[PDB]
């Protein structure tokens, strides 16, 4: 098989700018590179094709460039709809190598979470489980670390959203004869591990 | 021109699915059919390319003994068969479109939801806390997918963080609303699971 | 050693419509050296790995769009008239872009193909038929020349610039 | 009456900013200022009362400062929710005077007009009218100029502007101008220019027809 | 914080505007009176109070408005009389609770349009625009406010900018733009969508090179 | 031409009690009102029937001074048609008021540090005041059994002004401006 090592994994950036994801075959693979667009939760699109070739639509902002086993796709002037993630594929060879995948963010100046603790409600014990919520909403970037203590003690499931395109940024939740309480949050924000 | 596909399936682990994307727009005589596996795990992988106006088939060595690539010109259509189907082998499908040798895939399917892991109703809670407040509603032990989750009649939509989900889901939603809106003003959740249909008011714990 | 240089770097390639076969035999073949050049475009094989392979050569000219045509089952001018792959073929197609060496200034029209016939060629057959095409025509220009030539400029786009191509068959 | 200067009249401020709006009345009115904030689309609310005192249902986010004539409303780690207009009222003496109003705005990058031609239709000549449009779509600021010019001669009249509201999603501005004149005079001329001068280009290169 | 709907006189016209508080006591609350005018601008109609309660005015309008309660309905209204010239603008009522306060809960409910003395109810006359290019929509010549104008029946939604109306010689002008590929058109049908309720008018216009 | 004694009405060092507020009765005396209304020290300067600015330029009969001390949170009962239990126990202006309310806040000259007391109010009463009534009584207040003079509350409280104070809790000192044969103030 073909190796493609494309780079960035990911990069946060601001509107209006001009990027380049790069990708790099293990060999010459003569202009024989396309490149591809997911958007969040769509389907895919076909942007470039053998190399520097536009596909149908793709505005004047998408460009390609690139010879022997290095490439590059172009974007300038940032537009609003591509924060979405992008793909080199090779079709110089069987197998069909495809690459490893480069993402889009916008570039926010950090955040603070609303971090909120939810003791077990009535109905939860009635049926016997018990269970512990702690929120933590708007905050920026995802990487943050949650910790649990039962009464001191450092002892689980989470889950996280994407970014709220509104405000651009991410969110997470952590959560009987056992039960009968601290969520101790280490983030960039803050040297000191703020907990509820 | 943005072609079609088959629907989710929910298999179970051993079993054999058929999954189905059905060509218009354009010339499928003259197109070469892909697929691609997207998972969680190793996403985008390949697995293969077929000719339509043979049926022959390139698929890669990888895996390989649990697809085959059928196609049908006549319905203007492209089968894909998984036959292993492994319990972890669970990932989106997509058909692109392939137009020959210096070329790319242009034209892609919306891609079908395919889970193999091995009805249950939901169990809905309040979360109520111990200037701008959040509640929650927890929704434990339910299966299989989706769940809807609205507050209100749809009316409170800003502020509003519902998170993904022992084969079964944990669902978590939570909503900031200010001091004054809660508790002075009842706030419903409402769940509804494809046949049981809830609403949780929510009540403090005091 | 096999004489895969003799074919691979031969100066001068034949048209597709006269394409040229050369047998490979009694000889060892290290083909790394091949998937290791990175001076090819297009290397699909059929029905056996390269990476564990470790003959005939068929080779020609065509236009950069047509090379999608030299796959099995396929339609269009090249693979209808001028060369045709069979179904269970188990072989690799390999092309590579000569622009620098087929094309000049004013076009080099030594390279020609095969415009109109009247049916398909069957697979791996060879047609340098040169009768005038009935669309009777006694042997003088609704009625036409069979074959055309290309204009190899090099300021042509890569769509229309020559490509060679050289076909393994065992 | 009391005068009311709040200053500025608007900025672009970024995500996860804190700022400050000042307001400044022509006589000391010893904290009695109240502040209003109007989103795009939904109604005013009042924020803060009696100088530094803030109501209920409002974000911790929000503080009031200033004393005599001199008053500033500040917010610190901005969120998505405060892209807004702000007044700042007096309540001191009647007539309750109100400020200009400062408006805050995402702090983008520039950008370029897509600035197009479109010669009259024939369905508007039939009619009987005449009139040419350029559209100027997706540009930032909103600092702008457009001209017309029939073969080279500026004509100020005849000339009909929209402006669009607000960045939304998109994050940018958008403008359309439209040159309509009348038939007898549209059919004697060729060249018809639509020169558009913008921060970016030193020179404004037009969009012309004949 | 309910308010009348929006409504579109002619001048000579006496028009009438309420205000419903709800979710506290209406009855021991200053109710204010404000205007907004399209100049970045924000006057002070006036105020009254309820239960008991005079009224007081801006002098600007002593003579403009007129400032009424009812405590039994739990509502507010304020009367403009005569046509306020062209000088048309949104209208609100506020809640004041006296000195050293301010005022905390606003209705936009109401806004208050003024037409042009001699009007008449026209439908729009809507023109294709043709030269990622460009297209437009012209809708010209209509009134009253306002003309719907969708592409491909909400379709084509991104890059749409469909342009604010403007009143010139007592009728309404728009313009509508949509950025569609260069490839998807003239391949795929583009057809601006104009709808004027105060005509019952629905048209289509297929843009054609 | 003598000048109004405005000066011993506003910075009065000691100021009563708003169950007891003082009246000064203005006479014979030409008045420049721009020195208070452009003073800048002032929170609350509210007139009725005249302008602040359109008050120099007007004669009167006689001009009565009002002056008391409340609690922040009840400046707000300083008008016509107002309720509570300054407006409606100590302190009522009637509806066709045609005068001025100003008030101020005086955190620095009526609270000390251990609570100063020396300012009341009346806290109960069986009716509502009168317009510019004063009510002086010191009964005891009967929320069925007589009370014999010792259910049964004293009906004045005094004020428990601390510097720490928040703002609406706060002393505030307010003047009310009542204006009225030949006149004998002039601007």
């Amino acid at each position: 098989d073909i190796l493609m090592t494309q780079s960035p994994s990911s990069m946060s950036v601001s509107l209006g700018d001009t990027v380049s994801i790069t990708c790099h075959a293990s060999q010459g693979i003569s202009s024989n590179i396309g490149w591809l667009q997911q958007k969040p939760g769509k389907s895919f699109k076909g942007l470039i094709y053998h190399g520097t070739n536009l596909e149908d639509g793709v505005p004047s902002r998408f460009s390609g460039s690139g010879s022997g086993a290095d490439y590059s796709l172009t974007i300038s002037s940032l537009e609003s709809e591509d924060f979405a993630d992008y793909y080199c594929v090779q079709y110089v060879q069987f197998p069909y190598t495809l690459g490893g995948g480069t993402k889009l963010e916008i570039k926010r100046a950090d955040g603070a979470p609303t971090v909120s603790i939810f003791p077990p409600s009535s109905e939860q014990l009635t049926s016997g489980g018990a269970s512990v919520v702690c929120f933590l909403n708007n905050f920026y970037p995802k990487d943050i670390n949650v910790k649990w203590k039962i009464d001191g003690s450092e002892r689980v499931l989470n889950s996280w959203t994407d970014q709220d395109s509104k405000d651009s940024t991410y969110s997470m939740s952590s959560t009987k004869d056992e039960y009968e309480y601290t969520c101790e949050a280490t983030h960039k924000t803050s040297t000191s591990p703020i907990v509820k | 021109v943005q072609l079609q596909q088959s629907g989710p399936e929910l298999v179970k682990p051993g079993a054999s699915v058929k999954i189905s994307c059905k060509a218009s727009g354009y010339s499928f005589t003259d197109y070469y059919m892909n697929w691609v596996k997207q998972s969680p795990e190793k996403s985008l992988e390949w697995i293969g390319e077929i000719n339509p106006n043979t049926g022959g088939t390139t698929y890669n060595q990888k895996f390989k003994a649990k697809a085959t690539l059928t196609v049908d010109k006549s319905s203007s259509t492209a089968y894909m068969q998984l036959k292993s189907l492994t319990s972890e082998d669970s990932a989106v499908y997509y058909c692109a479109r392939y137009y020959g040798n210096l070329y790319a895939m242009d034209y892609w399917g919306q891609g079908t939801s395919v889970t193999v892991s091995s009805t249950t109703p939901p169990s809905v809670y309040p979360l109520a806390p111990g200037s701008m407040v959040t509640l929650g509603c927890l929704v434990k032990g339910y299966f299989p997918e989706p769940v809807t989750v609205t507050w209100n009649s749809g009316s409170l939509s800003s502020g509003v963080h519902t998170f993904p989900a022992s084969d079964l889901y944990t669902l978590s939603s939570s909503v900031t609303v200010p001091s004054s809106t809660w508790p002075s003003e009842t706030v419903t959740c409402n769940v509804a699971h494809p046949s049981t249909k809830v609403d949780k008011k929510i009540v403090p714990r005091d | 050693l096999c004489p895969f240089g003799e074919v691979f770097n031969a100066t001068r390639f034949a048209s597709v419509y006269a394409w040229n076969r050369k047998r490979i035999s009694n000889c060892v073949a290290d083909y790394s050296v091949l998937y290791n050049s990175a001076s090819f475009s297009t290397f699909k094989c059929y029905g056996v790995s390269p990476t564990k392979l470790n003959v005939y050569a068929d080779s020609f000219v065509i236009r950069g769009d047509e090379v999608r045509q030299i796959a099995p089952g396929q339609t269009g001018k090249i693979a209808d008239y001028n060369y045709k792959l069979p179904d269970d073929f188990t072989g690799c197609v390999i092309a590579w872009n000569s622009n620098n060496l087929d094309s000049k200034v004013g076009g080099n029209y030594n390279y020609l193909y095969r415009l109109f016939r009247k049916s398909n060629l069957k697979p791996f057959e060879r047609d340098i038929s040169t009768e005038i095409y009935q669309a009777p025509c006694n042997g003088v220009e609704n009625c036409y020349f069979p074959l055309q030539s290309y204009g190899f400029q090099p300021t042509n786009g890569v769509g229309y610039q020559p490509y060679r191509v050289v076909v393994l068959s065992f």
